[PDB]
């Protein structure tokens, strides 16, 4: 799988002496493609509806972890594809985000330790993942600080997040049901939820958008994927609990929000909010990974959204959050008109209209909670997402005003691959849905 | 025979150009047991021996050395006379290349960098300093860093007049292409005005040096520069260094300290604000951008100025490079009625070069054969009109895009 | 300029125009399927088209300074109007404020509100003051702030630093200063009328001189004919190349610009209203030295047009006679066929 | 069946190249070649997902029938 | 539109007026700072002018001498006269969404200095941009971009970190001149400000003589 292609790309990379940090990337991109396409047809060939157990039993394969390594796969060229091409071939995108060798090691590492979280079957095995995860997190943060409360507050988190993960694993050691629920909190704080989540939103926003693109998907992607899988806390009234309190601080604080990071952190938490209510439910493999998927999709297409914004403003606040406030984009849709209508698409996937893929993700999670006899925290998810689409509709509004102003560097070059990428993206969303049946039938027979 | 006898014979040989006559007379008297101490005429017998054995071509380095080691201890504190020590330095700097073996020769003289300055004075023998300062002078881009080794040494052991600066910035700024060595010139005259008692540095010379640092889009020399002109306490900030830093952050492509230039500069009083250079900057800034170049041309008047030469020619560019030909044929024609300014060959040029269509290249043709007649044929003679032009676009790209490449590849070739 | 003009030309604007996303998805569509119908017409026929850059970098001019772009043409045909706009490139096909907005008609003196086309009354009624006039004027005027002068004096730094002068919306008015559809015949087969005082209107009354780029098509006329096959009929026909020719002509020099609107500034300062005075006097409105102006004017662009109209290959040198307006009086409305004018002109006269 | 879905995967293709051209400022039609490149490679795509339907609708069918 | 949420959100302003010597109750705002702390003989007074014609300000003015005292004898260096805002006690200003500083001072020929306190590591750094006067004895101007300013340690030029430009706590201008003499600065205001758009005109109160085309009101 993707294991020996994260070690065997680690091992590269710390013997390669390439002057250049891009070649290397690029390279790792098609060494990325290609293994995508060799461990699919591998799957698909000798590996279909096997739960394999690899080392001792310690590592586990099966269908679902298969299709959380094509999510990291998708996911993780789209990033090495935004890393290696500069969007424009000028200074303002060139220190936009420089990699340095030090940062590809650690992504890599950061991969591993996710991949490792989804593959998990024992608890060490959890614990090294999370760990590996954690610091490799801290590490890329600390590599780019422009002030010293922020690095000591990220410091700070990591060290009680630490502090809590080996305090689980020691209570696990000395060994039910309390122990089980101590570790799904403690596994969930480290994704952002209600009662601690305001550490990684400050973390988000002052961190690098190349950066946060990365830092605040794979983490809840690798979590909730080990968390589904594994049924720990099932009719659990503290997650009902956390889920519902995760909900409302994330749609009703998310329009308290004037920084666009610090909405689409909000926002995160409240698609998040949206993920932890599917852990209460039986048969929740197909609407979490219709789910993720989606999101994955939608906060792809956002932060690239954004990241394109960067071209059509007349000054940059710092060289690596060039945009900061959302009024730093009214009036985007005098500058590119098709740009501002992906943005509209997005924002109408992520509020849940039809026929766009988001909306599909939250009929599944509905319904899933409907017939199994949960109806408050269906009128909650409702209101829920009424407010979350407050804000979104506020961003759309701000994006599509009038704006008369004369922009500096009207023409450039703009990159073929990200812009193509992005297009592909849009048009996922705009038109998945047609193979939903499809899907539901491929899901049926192969992933169960 | 005395010494003093070999030491007459010795000269008597030099003075008829006898070196070699003269290294036996020397090498015989040693022989005989002649005893060399501090006596009037010794001095400057073996002066004039070292004089005309540093002249012969064929002299090698370790020879000269073998013989100064050997004058040595006949010599008082070490100090052979001024004129040996003229000559040999000459021989050693024009003739040869070795600054290792130059440089010992006065650590021979002074060991201690700290201690025992005892500082000279150009007047008392300049014949050294002026030998020193043509070799630091004389050498290419190849032989630069011996120079800046070379720099250093004059200033550890001569007192260099403070025109030596601001001709040592140009040299290693203009001539060897060395920036990183003008940048430290001028932190060597902050620290010398700082520390020791020194005149200030001059606002001339960091004007200069933004100067030089656009003209290679040396970032990182203007950001040292910047943050030193900051903090910067002995010299002031006028148009000419705002001029200067806005051309230097317009070379590297920056939006915000382009921008933040330009309203310092703004806000000053027009006498002392804007003047002619700020519009070159400014022009160059909007090259592709032909709203905000429109707007700077029409502020000329507003800052209480007037257009030159180069304003009008690179304003033409702006309007050529943006697909506005028949705009900038149209301001060249009319040129002259309306500022007084008559089209030289760099306009036409400029028109002529950054009009990339077959017919409106011929429309200027034809307005410059009828008009300035001799200057087109001038211009027909040499390499200064291409014939570069926007291909037929197969790939159907919109013709902003596809005139931006033109204008860069149109300015590479005339880059040089 | 004055402000009744510019005021009751704004209210015929908001009139005819929302200014909403919604309205404009729609005026956006139609005008770029109807330029996309006039460009495939285009390519199925045989058109020669010399000088589309001159109308193409007018039009970038004028909006780079906030001029205005006015373009005047002779009218030979019914739907020459839209078929001529399919040599625009898609850059001027789809953006409509990029685009054409009028129909031009030059009054009478003596999905068209989608289509860009403002109202024009061709009959013996009001006169060259009617409010169609005033909006083409309005269009032409980038803003109210700067003052009325006769050369283009550059304005962008006190307004507009950093804004648009015309802003998502069009300065390009383009007139037909004939008034009706010209179809005469050989000899004298692409001759005009005498142009009206319309135009000259819409070339003095802005306080910002406009670029007047003349036209000439000759062609179209033998395509939508006003009587059926009347270029097929024995004895009229000569050449059987049917071939479209557009050109396109220089911008008028700014010089005679500027003298007619000082012209205009003299007559101004003749009365004692300022030039930027609240109403226009009815001695500029119907006056012997206004109208004479006005008249100077139109006549000066007619010739602008015939002079363009020689590179056209297949044409003969135009009677004197053919530019006084007096020569097109007492016509009759009534034939309904070939016509024959004063014995001169032969004419696919109906009405 | 085939017709279908490769039908669909290339309209996807040229959806996908002629929004990639907008968001870039471009005309519609630049690189009319990139058109062709975008709409192969997602027929490709779709191909093989119709492929994996089909054997899913095989394997479907067996537990219906019995 | 908007709507009611306009009014939940966060506030935002075009700048923020960090000192005003306008209003009549400045000295209540604002702390001076000579080095008789140190034992040196430079005093540093301050007062509000109000004057019949123009807008009231504030005398930032002193005897700035560099004598080294003798009580302690381990000074050194002993010249220096500052004046900054009180201290911050909400706990620190915020200026991510502003960009350029000014200072409306009428100066002198003394060499005065820009003095920026924010969270840093260390409690003595100070962000210290050089206060450029361009026209002595008449009133201007002053702009500085907040992103010019440069990080110092008791006068040593440090490794640079950005300032952090939202936990700023005060403002105010220092006179390291290192030069002997009475000084004083006439100060109207200093303010936090955003981008500015593009000008390419001079001031109004700067404005050359000429035709205008705009019509009068
Ligand atoms: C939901 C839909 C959201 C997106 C809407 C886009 C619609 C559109 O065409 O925009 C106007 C847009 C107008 O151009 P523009 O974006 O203003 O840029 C003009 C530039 O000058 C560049 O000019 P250009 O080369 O792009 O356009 C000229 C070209 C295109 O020529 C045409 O438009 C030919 C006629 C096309 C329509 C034919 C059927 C009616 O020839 O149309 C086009 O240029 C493309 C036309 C074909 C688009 C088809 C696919 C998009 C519509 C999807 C429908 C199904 C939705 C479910
Ligand atoms: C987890 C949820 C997701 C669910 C799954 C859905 C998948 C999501 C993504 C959808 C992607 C599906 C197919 C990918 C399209 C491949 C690229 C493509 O066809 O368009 C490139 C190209 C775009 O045109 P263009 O960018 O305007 O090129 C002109 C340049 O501006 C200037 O001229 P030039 O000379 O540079 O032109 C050469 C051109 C490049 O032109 C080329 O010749 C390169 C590629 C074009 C043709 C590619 C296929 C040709 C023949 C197809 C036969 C089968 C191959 C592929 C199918 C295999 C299926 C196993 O260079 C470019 O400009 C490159 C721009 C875009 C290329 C790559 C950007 C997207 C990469 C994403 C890769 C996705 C891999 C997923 C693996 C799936 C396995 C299960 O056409
Ligand atoms: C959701 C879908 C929405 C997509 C909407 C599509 C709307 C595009 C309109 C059709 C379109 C692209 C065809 C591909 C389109 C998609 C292809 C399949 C996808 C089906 C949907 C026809 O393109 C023609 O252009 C030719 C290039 O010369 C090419 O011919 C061959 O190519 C190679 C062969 O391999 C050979 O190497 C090459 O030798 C051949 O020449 C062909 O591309 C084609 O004949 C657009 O081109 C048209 O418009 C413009 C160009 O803006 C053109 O005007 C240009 O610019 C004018 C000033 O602006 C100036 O007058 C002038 O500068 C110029 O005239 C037109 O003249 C016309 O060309
Ligand atoms: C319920 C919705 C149903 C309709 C959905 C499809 C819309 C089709 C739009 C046609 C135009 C087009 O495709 O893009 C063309 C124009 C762009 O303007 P331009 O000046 O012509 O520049 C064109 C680009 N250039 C200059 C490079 C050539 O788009 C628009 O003006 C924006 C979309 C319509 C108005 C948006 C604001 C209000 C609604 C916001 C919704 C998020």
């Amino acid at each position: 799988m993707l294991i020996l292609a994260i070690i065997s790309l680690i091992t590269f990379v710390s013997m390669s002496k390439l002057s250049d940090n891009r070649a290397i990337i690029r390279l790792i991109n098609i060494y990325l493609i290609l293994v995508l396409v060799l461990d699919s047809f591998l799957y698909l060939l000798f590996l279909n509806n096997q739960t394999y157990t690899v080392m001792g039993e310690l590592l586990i394969f099966n269908s679902f972890t298969f299709y959380i390594d094509m999510l990291i796969y998708f996911i993780m060229i789209v990033i090495s594809s935004l890393y290696g091409y500069n969007l424009y071939n000028n200074n303002l995108y060139k220190t936009l985000f420089e990699p340095k060798k030090e940062l590809i090691i650690l992504f890599l590492i950061n991969i591993l330790g996710a991949l490792l979280i989804v593959h998990s079957n024992d608890f060490i095995t959890l614990f090294v993942a999370i760990e590996l995860q954690s610091y490799s997190i801290y590490l890329i943060t600390a590599i780019y600080n422009s002030s010293y409360k922020a690095s000591k507050a990220s410091m700070l988190y990591f060290f009680m997040g630490g502090i809590l993960s080996i305090l689980i694993a020691y209570s696990i050691n000395t060994y039910l049901n309390l122990i089980l629920i101590a570790l799904s909190l403690g596994l969930l704080f480290k994704i952002g939820i209600a009662p601690l989540h305001k550490w990684l939103i400050s973390i988000y926003e002052n961190t690098p958008i190349l950066i946060t693109i990365y830092i605040s998907l794979i983490p809840k992607i690798s979590i909730l994927s080990y968390l589904v899988l594994s049924n720990i806390s099932i009719n659990s009234l503290v997650i009902s609990i956390l889920a519902i309190l995760t909900l409302l601080v994330g749609s009703v604080g998310g329009l308290l929000q004037i920084k666009i990071k610090r909405l689409l952190a909000f926002s995160g938490l409240t698609n998040a909010g949206y993920m932890m209510l599917l852990l209460l439910l039986n048969n929740n493999e197909f609407s979490y990974l219709y789910y993720i998927t989606q999101y994955s999709i939608s906060h792809l297409a956002i932060f690239m959204i954004i990241i394109f914004s960067i071209y059509y403003i007349n000054y940059i606040n710092n060289q690596y959050n060039p945009i900061i406030y959302v009024n730093q984009l009214k009036g985007l849709i005098h500058d590119n008109a098709y740009l501002v209508l992906s943005m509209a698409i997005v924002v109408f996937s992520f509020i849940g209209i039809p026929p766009l893929l988001g909306f599909f993700g939250k009929l599944n999670i509905l319904m899933s909670i409907l017939n199994n006899g949960y109806y408050f925290i269906s009128i909650v998810l409702i209101v829920a997402s009424l407010i979350s689409a407050l804000y979104y509709l506020y961003l759309l509004n701000v994006s599509i005003q009038d704006k008369n102003n004369i922009l500096i560097n009207s023409n450039e070059t703009v990159s073929s691959v990200l812009s193509y990428i992005l297009s592909s993206l849009i048009i996922l969303i705009t038109f998945g849905f047609i193979y939903n049946s499809l899907i539901i039938d491929i899901f049926n027979v192969y992933f169960n | 025979k005395d010494t003093s006898i070999f030491a007459i014979e010795m000269d008597k040989a030099l003075k008829n150009h006898d070196t070699l006559e003269a290294l036996s007379i020397f090498y015989e008297s040693f022989e005989q047991g002649a005893q060399w101490e501090n006596k009037r005429l010794h001095m400057e017998a073996m002066t004039e021996l070292l004089i005309q054995y540093a002249g012969l071509n064929d002299t090698s380095v370790a020879d000269i050395l073998q013989l100064v080691q050997r004058i040595e201890p006949i010599c008082a504190q070490g100090r052979i006379p001024y004129s040996a020590e003229t000559a040999i330095a000459q021989n050693v700097l024009q003739r040869h290349s070795d600054t290792a073996n130059f440089y010992t020769f006065m650590n021979r003289q002074y060991g201690n960098t700290a201690d025992k300055v005892t500082k000279q004075d150009p007047q008392i023998r300049p014949h050294t300093y002026q030998v020193i300062h043509d070799y630091i002078y004389s050498c290419e881009s190849e032989r630069a860093d011996l120079a800046w080794e070379m720099y250093g040494l004059l200033h550890k052991f001569y007192v260099v007049p403070f025109a030596d600066y601001y001709k040592a910035i140009k040299f290693f700024a203009q001539d060897v292409k060395r920036q990183d060595y003008a940048l430290l010139t001028f932190q060597q005259i902050r620290k010398n005005h700082d520390l020791h008692g020194q005149p200030a540095a001059t606002s001339e010379m960091v004007a200069f040096l933004f100067h030089e640092f656009a003209k290679t889009k040396y970032k990182r020399g203007i950001k040292r520069l910047h943050e030193v002109v900051a903090l910067e306490t002995s010299f002031d900030v006028n148009r000419d260094v705002l001029n200067e830093m806005m051309a230097a952050y317009v070379s590297v492509e920056d939006l915000n300290r382009v921008q933040d230039c330009w309203a310092q500069l703004q806000q000053l009083p027009p006498s002392i604000g804007a003047n002619n250079r700020s519009v070159d900057v400014l022009l160059s800034y909007f090259k592709d951008n032909i709203h905000y170049t429109e707007r700077t041309w029409q502020g000329i008047p507003e800052f209480g100025l007037l257009p030159t030469l180069e304003n009008y020619e690179q304003y033409l560019i702006n309007n050529c490079r943006t697909g506005n030909y028949r705009r900038a044929l149209e301001i060249t024609k009319n040129m002259e009625i309306d500022s007084g300014l008559k089209p030289t060959a760099k306009i036409i040029a400029a028109v002529y070069n950054y009009t990339f269509t077959e017919q409106r290249k011929l429309e200027v043709e034809q307005w410059a054969e009828k008009a300035h007649p001799e200057m087109w044929l001038e211009l027909k003679e040499g390499d200064k009109l291409k014939s570069l032009c926007l291909p037929a676009n197969s790939d159907n790209d919109n013709v902003e895009s596809l005139l931006k490449q033109a204008s860069a590849d149109m300015d590479e070739e005339m880059s040089g | 300029s004055f402000r009744n003009v510019s005021l009751r030309g704004s209210q015929l604007l908001g009139k005819l125009d929302s200014r909403g996303w919604g309205w404009y998805v729609a005026k956006k569509w139609n005008i770029g399927l109807v330029y996309t119908m006039c460009k495939v017409f285009l390519r199925c026929k045989k058109v020669d088209i010399k000088g589309l850059d001159n109308l193409l970098e007018a039009h970038r001019q004028a909006r780079l300074e906030g001029r205005g772009l006015l373009t005047v043409m002779n009218h030979t045909s019914v739907l020459d109007d839209p078929v001529v706009w399919g040599m625009l490139p898609n850059d001027n096909g789809w953006i409509p404020y990029l685009m054409r907005w009028a129909t031009g008609a030059k009054d009478i003196c003596y999905f068209f509100g989608a289509g860009q086309v403002l109202p024009i009354t061709r009959f013996g009624i009001g006169g060259p003051f009617q409010p169609g006039m005033d909006m083409c004027v309005r269009l032409l005027n980038p803003n109210n702030k700067i003052k009325y002068s006769a050369k283009y004096t550059p304005y962008l730094v006190h307004t507009n630093a950093t804004s648009y002068p015309f802003w998502r919306e069009s300065n390009w008015v383009h007139f037909f200063p004939e008034g009706y559809v010209h179809q005469a015949l050989e000899p004298h087969e692409g001759t005009m009328r005498y142009f009206r005082w319309g135009t000259s209107r819409a070339v003095l009354e802005p306080v910002t001189p406009p670029i007047i780029v003349p036209m000439f098509s000759h062609g179209l006329q033998k395509v939508f004919q006003e009587i059926p096959k009347g270029y097929e009929m024995e004895g009229n026909n000569t050449n059987k190349d049917r071939t479209i020719s557009i050109r396109i002509g220089e911008p008028i020099s700014e010089t005679t610009v500027a003298g007619f609107r000082n012209e205009w500034i003299n007559l101004c300062h003749k009365e004692n209203v300022g030039l930027n005075a609240e109403t226009m006097p009815d001695v500029l409105k119907n006056g012997q030295e206004a109208k004479d102006l006005r008249s100077k004017v139109a006549a000066y662009l007619r010739e602008e047009v015939e002079k363009l109209r020689l590179t056209v290959p297949n044409m003969n040198p135009e009677l004197p006679e053919f530019k006084e307006p007096e020569f097109w009086s007492d016509i009759d409305k009534v034939h309904k066929g070939v016509y024959n004018h004063r014995g001169k002109v032969r004419m696919l006269r109906n009405p | 069946a085939l017709f279908t879905s490769l039908v669909g995967a290339s309209g996807l293709g040229f959806a996908t190249k002629f929004l990639s051209n907008k968001i870039r400022l471009k005309p519609a039609g630049y690189y009319p070649l990139g058109y062709v490149f975008s709409g192969v490679a997602w027929a490709g795509l779709g191909l093989v997902l119709h492929n994996v339907h089909q054997h899913s609708l095989e394997v479907l069918e067996k537990k219906k029938t019995a | 539109m908007s709507a009611n949420p306009a009014i939940v959100r966060p506030t935002e302003t075009t700048e923020q007026v960090l000192v005003n010597f306008t209003k009549p109750n400045s000295l209540e705002t604002v702390l001076t700072k000579c080095d008789e702390e140190l034992g040196g003989y430079s005093t540093v007074n301050l007062a509000l002018e109000r004057p019949t014609t123009g807008k009231p300000y504030g005398r930032f003015f002193g005897n700035l001498s560099l004598d080294l005292p003798k009580d302690n004898k381990m000074v050194t260096r002993s010249g220096f006269a500052m004046f900054r805002t009180l201290d911050q006690p909400t706990n620190a200003w915020n200026w991510e969404q502003y960009r350029h500083l000014e200072l409306r001072v009428r100066g002198d020929r003394r060499k005065y200095f820009v003095n920026v306190q924010s969270a840093t590591p260390l409690a003595s750094d100070l962000y210290q941009h050089r206060l450029f006067i361009q026209t002595p004895g008449e009133w201007e101007t002053v702009v500085i971009p907040i992103d010019d300013f440069i990080l110092t340690n008791k006068g040593v030029v440090q490794e640079q970190m950005a300032m952090d430009t939202a936990n700023v706590y005060t403002v105010g201008i220092g006179l390291i001149d290192r030069q002997y003499g009475p000084y004083n600065l006439d100060i109207e205001y200093i303010k936090a400000v955003a981008h500015p758009p593009l000008e390419f005109k001079p001031k109004k109160e700067y404005e050359v003589e000429k035709e205008t085309i705009l019509l009068t009101p």
